[PDB]
């Protein structure tokens, strides 16, 4: 008796066409919220009756109906490409003794990475403040990659490989500004090690040139690390870069 | 000390009282709507209803019609229907449309956008003046051009010469250019708008000039004013894709800024400060030379400059007071204040390796040698013949 | 000293409360224009609303042919 | 409550207040309600105004002598302002005079013969609808053949809405006689009529006339269930209930459950549950255990008739088991299933003291909150006003 | 026995919806085990019901997916 | 009381409860500072 | 004549609200200057919700809050205030406000001339205004 | 006989060649009118370059 109800009930749910997904930008004084419907433009559209405007906050991703666009339920988990990337990459199982030798580098790297996350206060007291990041370079085949992943196990953070330009992403909007948007997403999804691999061998002509919109998008990201200082003060976002050579890298770094 | 306490006691009788007053006053006996509201309300709903499509207002034609663009691609010759008067509207504003029939049912949005958020800064900057140590003379050049005419145009009138307008800050990383601009503005206590250039350029078509025009409008209203456009050098002659494009949208945004610079209204009472590497990164076009007037070439710190800048840094490193301020200056090689930042960081870096429990006189001295060594190593010996 | 030291801690909880209560002030009330002598406008507005002569799309002639070829801004062509 | 919350211009609301209140003041004359709710009263229109005059007769039940006197200005002759007044007074008279005196039946009998022509005039259709319910009530259990003949002439005229009233009116007058000639004519006519209201009326009348008719209704039940019309099957179901009343019969009960499972249409499934409550009226012990299954039914209609059947069975002394089945039903989303649970609940605990039973307390306070919500549909509040009205009526 | 026939018929109904015509989309990430978010071929982000007894082990890794067109 | 009588009663308390605390507190402080469900029917006779 | 009694009752009440703050911040401690400035703005809003009529009387005394108390800051905060009080009824708020605004002129008062003339140009709502 | 139109509605439609409109008159990259509901080649249009 109970089983047949469930089968029927599912069918009745599916009927509803569309159904969408926005993000509350702000709350307004007539008891409506300005939603950015994520593929579409902006719309100003009321809250559901059930939830009051006090419950909602700035930048809350929400679900939406499609027959009136009135809000449905708040999303339990933020919709962002970054989340999916973590899933795939998986929790680091690599450890220091996977790679033997190169002993100097192994000891050293614990100091640079492990401590600003775990004890930001201790790393500051003995030393001063915190890094702006770490750039890894050396012979390919050193297993620099294997070192970054090994530390990441012991640190116990979300090791999200973002390899390459995010012009590859084209899921919603242009991929250009998704580069820039990385800061925002890393903050929400902390603790995070952003492992920015990108050799910057997309053209030597624009490494040495003034030309290059790839260079511009790259640049706007670097500035966010020092304007917003979200990552610096409460360190839990390490900005780990890796390039094959120190000398083919963009000179704003 | 004592005075702080006073302020806390006053707050704990102020906020508690306030909360209770609100409840009684707004509603209960008095009533929150008191009849008049109820009337406006019934009318408003009719004219409205959800959803409501936010809009962008292109031009007003006095005849109760307007030309609007919505999210959707075609434009609309729409009627204004009641609410906001034509006067109280500003073209270039984001406006409220009723979705079924697109008519201007009001305004409340007022360029609801992150750009507006970043640009506005009504208070004066965090930097107070010549806290910064050295390049005194340099900073007392930027004050002659900017500050001095806003505080007193009298002197300029009496000479028979237009006040200078504009300065262009140019040169080199490490001299804390950006900082000097904030410093001069604070003294003036000019409403000091600030914006990043990267925001004004984007892939999407025609949004760029809207934003750019707006900067100029906001500034003129709130004159006396300073507009600090940071990372104008960003835009340059970067051209997304060298097959084609970057010669359409980018070009259009540059144009707008300049067309409003002198403007249809006289904004000589809007100074501009452009922080940039060089004007040769940009396609040169900065219009009216005497309208950007004096240009400021940053020299790097010299010997006397870096004493003062040093003094701040060494106070952070624990017990480095032991090593006389002067003799620290002497023993190292002449370097820029930036390289002091590198050196100060080197002291703490060495203290971390050592597990030096408290920073010492021995650390600060060791720090000099490793920092100086880094810079020489990095240099390439091509051999002076 | 100590009786007013612990007020610092207390005040901040109270400031928080004022911030959430902002939204409470603003209510469900209109903050939009539509009152005064423009409340006379809304009775008339209602009648004009039912009238259909607006919105109309903006198009433009690209060829006069002895009809007209319009080109719409969504890039649709019509005679 | 009625004036403050429930709006009088809206017709569905006004019916709910009129019915709840009619009962509140029933069994003694009261004009208190007219006076209190006077502005409210002027708002009325259409069928809200018919119910407004008929409300008066529910109130004025008993005090037989002064029953006619109060209704005096509203009768035809003395009223021709409004046809809803003219018609709803005759229904109204018949309420007071339900099962009482036959001096009243006589008067109404005259009015029927006058209008048994064209009911095509607009006033006449309304008038004659009330007259027809009216005279049936007045003549209850008389077995006056004169009445029965009069309401045949309305049927054959094929009056739009009065055809239904007439058909019902026959079965109320000739209550429990199982006169075969009456049975034959009704059953046959119901096929011819294509309009559903007239058809429903005759289906249900066939059941009424076979009250306590026992195993001599068996001829009828086979035809009605086998009839291909859903309408006759719906009335078929209540033939069994009324004949086989009181003593459970095992035959009767198997038949009812079998029909409910097998017969797909949704009104018809509803008719069997309500119907079971009659057969097992004095043996209502095992009844919740049966209808336990029937609550869970997807069908909204089956859940409704489930709520009512329980109502009907234990309408006397309160039984705690029924209250449990009825709690989920109140919170079931379908609106009318809500309305069913509320009505059903107050019947079970009729006039039990609140102090004596804590449950009585919680249940009233739920009806009042519903009306306070505007979020709860028109129907749901319709249910709530009426139901409270039962709890503390007269 | 009566409820067995309903059950059986109830599954048949769902098969029509499951059947062609269909449209391809790409399952993104979950928001919840039994409700997820997808992107269509048409760039539209739809929050959609995960019908009962379907793939889960692999569904959550960004993977290509079908969507009933009208639902 | 039914729904009508309740609505007045409830709003009526709420005004007074807020209004007392909004004034009483500030004045006062500175004034100074300066079952048998089963139980059938008792077997006792009653008239 | 009967009317006068009510009207008075109100108008003084409005004024006295602002006066007690003024007497505190100016006579007593400099700490309270900041606490009454912070309290004042939220107190206009309360009165605006409670009465349309109450708002107008309080607005005038509000610009006088500045001059009588002698706030720390004669630069930023008056200018900000005055922009809001163009929209509102009364412009006698401006006359009291200005005596505080004097400062070192042609900074504050460079803004002042620029604001007033623009808004008069803007909407000639009255010659009186 | 058959026609591939690429519409100005940004769609691509394979339509039965209307027999009234001659196979001769038609050619590749003729500009043509097309009925707005049901897509059929309604008429021919002076070409624009
Ligand atoms: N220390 C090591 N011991 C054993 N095998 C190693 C070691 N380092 C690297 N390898 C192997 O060599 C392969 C190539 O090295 P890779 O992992 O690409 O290194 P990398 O130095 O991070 N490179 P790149 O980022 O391209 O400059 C690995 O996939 C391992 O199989
Ligand atoms: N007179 C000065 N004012 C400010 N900072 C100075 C001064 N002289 C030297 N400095 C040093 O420069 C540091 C800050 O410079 P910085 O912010 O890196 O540069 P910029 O010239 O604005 N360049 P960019 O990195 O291209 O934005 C200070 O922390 C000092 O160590
Ligand atoms: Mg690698
Ligand atoms: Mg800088």
């Amino acid at each position: 008796n109970d089983k047949v109800r469930f089968i029927k009930d599912e069918l009745r749910l599916l009927q509803e066409p569309g159904s969408y997904v926005g993000e509350v930008i702000k709350i307004v004084s007539d008891k409506k919220v300005l939603v950015k419907v994520q593929p579409e433009g902006k719309y100003i559209v009321d809250v559901a009756k059930d939830i009051n405007v006090k419950d909602l906050k700035a930048s809350q991703r929400v679900c939406l109906r499609s027959d009136s666009y009135m809000l449905h339920k708040v999303l339990e988990n933020k919709a962002d490409p970054l989340v999916s990337l973590m899933m795939v990459e998986k929790v680091p199982d690599s450890t220091y003794d996977m790679v033997g030798g190169l002993t100097k580098q192994i000891k050293e790297i614990k100091e640079v990475i492990e401590l600003p996350v775990k004890h930001p206060e201790l790393f500051e007291s003995l030393g001063i403040a915190q890094p702006k990041g770490v750039i890894l370079y050396g012979p390919p085949g050193t297993g620099k990659t294997l070192l970054a992943r090994a530390v990441a196990h012991h640190t116990d953070c979300k090791f999200i490989r973002v390899s390459g330009a995010e012009l590859v992403q084209k899921y919603i909007g242009e991929g250009s500004r998704m580069v820039r948007e990385l800061f925002v997403m890393a903050r929400e999804h902390a603790p995070s090690i952003i492992f920015m691999d990108e050799i910057d061998s997309i053209g030597s002509t624009r490494v040495e040139g003034s030309g290059g919109g790839d260079s511009e998008v790259q640049r706007t990201m670097l500035e966010l690390l020092n304007q917003l200082d979200g990552f610096e003060t409460s360190k839990n976002i390490k900005i780990i870069m890796a390039t094959n050579r120190l000398d083919i890298l963009d000179p704003a770094l | 000390t004592r005075c702080k306490l006073k302020l806390l006691r006053m707050e704990r009788i102020k906020d508690h009282l306030l909360l209770e007053e609100e409840f009684v006053s707004n509603s209960e006996i008095l009533k929150p709507f008191e009849k008049k509201q109820e009337e406006e309300k019934k009318q408003l709903e009719e004219i409205r209803g959800n959803p409501l499509s936010i809009g962008t207002l292109e031009e007003i034609i006095d005849d109760d019609h307007a030309i609007v663009t919505s999210p959707t691609m075609p434009d609309y010759y729409v009627s204004i229907l009641s609410f906001v008067d034509k006067e109280l509207l500003e073209p270039g504003c984001s406006v409220l449309l009723h979705h079924k029939t697109m008519s201007i049912v009001g305004v409340l949005q007022d360029d609801a956008d992150p750009m507006v958020s970043v640009m506005k800064m009504d208070k004066s900057p965090t930097e107070s003046y010549s806290d910064i140590g050295g390049l005194e003379s340099q900073i007392q050049e930027i004050k002659e051009s900017v500050e001095l005419p806003l505080t007193h145009p009298e002197l300029y009138e009496e000479m028979g010469i237009k006040p200078p307008k504009g300065v262009i800050l140019y040169g080199a990383p490490g001299t804390g250019k950006t900082l000097l601009a904030k410093a001069v503005a604070n003294q003036t206590s000019a409403t000091f708008l600030r914006i990043v250039g990267s925001e004004l350029i984007q892939k999407y078509l025609g949004d760029g000039p809207r934003l750019c025009r707006q900067i100029f409008k906001v500034a003129g209203e709130n004159a006396p004013s300073i507009v600090f456009i940071d990372e104008i050098d960003a835009i340059g002659t970067k051209r997304y894709d060298s097959n084609s494009g970057g010669e359409r949208e980018i070009q259009r945004t540059m144009l707008e800024l300049l067309n409003q610079l002198d403007g249809f209204d006289d904004r000589g009472d809007v100074k501009v400060i452009m922080a940039t590497n060089k004007i040769e990164t940009l396609d040169p076009a900065l219009i009216r030379p005497g309208r950007i007037d004096r240009k400021i070439l940053f020299e790097n710190p010299d010997l006397s400059t870096k004493k003062k800048i040093l003094g701040i840094h060494t106070s952070k490193m624990n017990l480095s007071e032991d090593v006389n301020l002067e003799t620290l200056v002497t023993t190292k090689d002449d370097l820029s204040g930036a390289d002091i930042q590198a050196m100060c960081t080197e002291a703490g870096l060495l203290a971390l390796r050592e597990r030096r429990m408290q920073v010492t006189a021995e650390d600060f001295k060791q720090a000099k040698e490793r920092v100086m060594k880094n810079k020489v190593e990095e240099n390439l010996e091509g051999l002076y013949l | 000293a100590a009786p007013y030291a612990a007020k610092l801690k207390q005040t901040e909880n109270d400031l928080k409360d004022i911030e959430a209560r902002i939204k409470e002030k603003a209510g469900v009330k209109e903050s939009d224009t539509g009152l005064a002598p423009s409340h006379l406008w809304d009775i008339m507005g209602d009648r004009q609303r039912l009238g259909e002569e607006h919105p109309l799309q903006v198009a433009r002639c690209t060829k006069i042919i002895k009809k007209y070829v319009i080109n719409l801004k969504q890039i649709a062509k019509f005679v | 409550k009625s004036k403050s919350s429930l709006d009088g211009k809206f017709s569905l609301f006004h019916t709910a207040v009129s019915v709840a209140n009619g009962f509140m003041h029933a069994g003694t004359t009261d004009n208190s309600f007219i006076k209190a709710n006077l502005p409210w009263l002027g708002k009325a229109q259409n069928w809200a105004k018919f119910t407004a005059t008929a409300s008066l007769g529910v109130i004025h039940k008993g005090n037989l002598l002064e029953g006619k006197k109060v209704m005096a200005p509203y009768l035809p002759g003395s009223r021709a302002s409004s046809r809803f007044i003219k018609g709803g007074s005759l229904y109204g008279l018949g309420l007071i005079y339900a099962g009482f005196g036959r001096d009243t039946t006589d008067y109404l009998k005259n009015i029927i013969v006058e209008n048994s022509g064209t009911s095509g005039d607009e006033d006449v259709d309304v008038l004659l609808h009330g007259a027809s319910l009216g005279i049936g009530l007045a003549a209850m259990g008389s077995a006056n053949i004169e009445v029965y003949e009069a309401l045949k002439e309305v049927l054959y005229n094929d009056s739009a809405t009065s055809g239904e009233a007439a058909a019902l009116g026959m079965g109320l007058c000739m209550l429990g006689t199982g006169k075969p000639e009456a049975i034959h004519d009704m059953f046959t006519y119901s096929q011819e009529t294509q309009h559903g209201n007239i058809t429903r009326g005759l289906a249900v009348g066939l059941a009424l006339i076979n009250y306590g008719r026992q195993e001599l209704a068996d001829d009828l039940i086979t035809k009605m269930l086998a009839s291909d019309e859903s309408l006759l099957r719906y009335g078929g179901a209540f033939t069994i209930a009324l004949a086989y009343a009181g003593t459970g019969n095992n035959s009767a009960v198997k038949r009812l459950l079998h029909v409910a499972v097998s017969d797909s249409n949704d009104d018809v499934r509803r008719a069997a549950v309500i119907a079971l409550g009659f057969v097992l009226l004095r043996d209502y012990t095992t009844v919740p255990r049966i209808v336990q299954l029937l609550s869970k039914s997807h069908n909204a209609h089956v859940r409704c008739g489930t709520a009512f059947a329980l109502g009907i069975a234990c309408a006397g002394k309160g039984l705690q088991s029924a209250i449990d089945v009825l709690d989920p039903l109140t919170k079931d989303p379908v609106d009318f299933v809500r309305q069913a649970a509320m009505i059903a609940l107050s019947m079970i605990l009729i006039q039990q003291t609140e102090k004596l039973n804590p449950q009585v307390a919680d249940i009233n306070k739920n009806f009042l909150s519903v009306i306070t919500n505007k979020h709860q549909e028109g129907l749901a509040k319709f249910g709530a006003c009426v139901a409270q009205g039962i709890m503390n009526a007269g | 026995r009566h409820l067995k026939r309903e059950l059986k018929r109830a599954q048949e109904e769902v098969k029509r919806i499951q059947s062609v015509p269909l449209v391809i989309g790409q399952f993104l990430e979950p928001i919840d085990q039994n409700t997820g978010i997808v992107s269509s071929t048409t760039g539209m982000s739809y929050v959609v019901r995960i019908l009962s007894t379907l793939d889960r082990e692999l569904l959550k890794p960004s993977m290509s997916v079908a969507l009933h067109r009208h639902s | 009381e039914e729904a009508s009588g309740k609505e007045v009663e409830k709003v009526a308390t709420a005004v007074l409860s807020t209004t007392a605390r909004a004034k009483a507190r500030a004045k006062k402080t500175k004034k100074e500072k300066g079952e048998f469900y089963k139980n059938k029917y008792s077997s006792k006779p009653y008239k | 004549e009967i009317k006068s009694e009510e009207k008075k009752g109100k108008s003084s009440d409005k004024d006295a609200t602002t006066d007690g703050k003024n007497d505190d911040e100016e006579e007593e401690k400099e700490a309270g200057i900041v606490d009454e400035l912070a309290y004042a703005v939220l107190g206009i809003a309360l009165i605006a919700l409670g009465e349309d009529i109450g708002k107008e009387m309080s607005l005038r005394h509000f610009g006088h809050l500045m001059h009588y108390g002698n706030e720390h800051i004669r630069r930023m905060v008056p200018l900000a205030m005055g922009i809001v009080s163009v929209s509102d009824p009364q412009m006698k708020v401006f006359d009291t406000l200005t005596r505080f605004s004097h400062d070192a002129d042609l900074e504050v008062s460079m803004n002042s001339i620029f604001a007033m003339g623009l808004c008069g140009a803007g909407t000639n709502n009255a010659r009186l205004a | 006989k058959a026609a591939v139109v690429k519409t100005s509605s940004r769609q691509t439609v394979f339509l039965p060649m209307v027999g009234l409109v001659d196979p001769d008159k038609l050619k590749p990259n003729d500009l043509v009118g097309v009925n707005k509901d049901s897509y059929l080649i309604l008429d021919t249009l002076p070409s624009e370059f």
